[PDB]
């Protein structure tokens, strides 16, 4: 399962 | 052996043509198991395999969700990133990560992936301490700042412990005897002309699977790396792989050489010579 | 920007009238946006399949283009490429030795 991203 | 997952992740502005094109694509053991992609008539997470067919409708369903939400995170990325770098709206912009663990035979992490790159060069990534960031340029250092006082570094890290361990020995209770899965190679040599008197030796390598392999050619007992031809291993497109190694050798001295095929799924490795017809 | 590297071979070992699959496997080019066609004696072959894009460890992109064909002795086939990285499109001949 991918890992929610955070913005940059 | 040791096991990895790991999410090879594409979204690429292209203004004046529609929306940006979002991928999600996971590894296990190097190995294509799932591709999400936001261009199809219907955008839903797709089994790349057949043994992750098993997985049930509320996986693909929280998968899907799940990248969706992602895709709009990396819209918001580009359109940011484009103020770091006082880029214009009309330009095609790539952001590609690659994210996920390594996880040794005994089910602990040995190495955790956090990898970011704006238009193929790196941009920011988790140092193997899995607590710092190295960042690329001056627009990286404000995505590492903001992500140094949220705990961004924290948050991976529970995840890639934790989360990215766990979803790995699960999707390995389905797929692990499919990925150790090997075909051999079969090999044999080819003669070629050249001018005056050269000839061409070609040693190929022909449906192996993984596309690991090494092709050696030798006189005597010699290894001749300095003077040999060789391709990068490619798709046959069937799921093997093909490679070939090529030495120009003086006309009559063919039997004066050796190639050696080195591949994980021989019981020892292969050795040729040039052997014309009856 | 970083240029196409190409190779044009058979899927199986070529044989003058026996049914085949000629590759056009394309690596190492960003950005992603590539024009792929497949020429037979100069001229577009219609059908030709397309693999997913994928994109490698140095970030360089890499896709599979493929179609189906008959060899023959006097038949020349080639893959040409327009990408961003060249002021040109790159035509690379099929070499059935190679």
């Amino acid at each position: 399962s991918i890992i929610q991203f955070e913005h940059l | 052996g040791p096991h990895s997952l790991r999410y090879f992740v594409t979204a690429v502005s292209r203004p004046g043509l529609g929306e940006p094109r979002y991928m999600e694509v996971g590894y296990v053991d190097d190995t294509e198991f799932v591709r999400f992609d936001s261009d199809a008539e219907n955008p839903r997470y797709e089994p790349r395999a057949r043994w992750m067919e098993q997985e049930g409708p509320e996986y693909w369903e929280r998968e899907t969700q799940k990248a969706k939400g992602n895709e709009q995170s990396f819209r918001v990325d580009l359109r940011t990133l484009l103020g770091y770098y006082n880029q214009s709206k009309g330009g095609s912009h790539t952001i590609q990560v690659i994210s996920g663990c390594e996880v040794g035979s005994d089910g602990r992490l040995l190495r955790g992936y956090q990898q970011y790159a704006y238009d193929g060069c790196d941009y920011i990534a988790l140092n193997e301490d899995l607590k710092t960031w190295t960042a690329a340029d001056m627009a990286a250092l404000i995505t590492k700042h903001k992500w140094e006082q949220a705990g961004e570094a924290e948050r991976l890290r529970a995840y890639l412990e934790g989360t990215c361990v766990e979803w790995l020995r699960r999707y390995l209770k389905n797929g692990n005897a499919t990925l150790l899965r090997t075909d051999s190679p079969k090999a044999h040599v080819t003669h070629h002309s050249r001018p005056e008197d050269k000839v061409t030796l070609r040693c190929w390598a022909l449906g192996f699977y993984p596309a690991d392999i090494t092709l050696t050619w030798q006189l005597n007992g010699e290894e001749l790396i300095q003077d040999m031809e060789l391709v990068e291993t490619r798709p046959a497109g069937d799921g093997t792989f093909q490679k070939w190694a090529s030495v120009v050798v003086p006309l009559g001295k063919e039997q004066y050489y050796t190639c050696h095929v080195y591949h994980q799924g021989l019981p020892e490795p292969l050795t040729l010579r040039w052997e014309p017809p009856p | 920007q970083k240029t196409p590297q190409i190779q044009v071979y058979s899927r199986h070992p070529p044989e003058n009238g026996k049914p085949n699959i000629l590759n056009c496997y394309v690596t190492q080019f960003h950005p992603p946006h590539i024009e792929i066609q497949m020429l037979k004696n100069g001229k577009k072959i219609p059908k030709v399949e397309m693999s997913d894009m994928s994109f490698s460890k140095d970030w360089s992109f890499y896709i599979l283009a493929h179609t189906e064909f008959t060899p023959t002795e006097t038949d020349t086939y080639a893959c040409r490429v327009k990408h961003d990285s060249m002021a040109e499109p790159k035509t690379v001949y099929w070499d059935r030795d190679m």
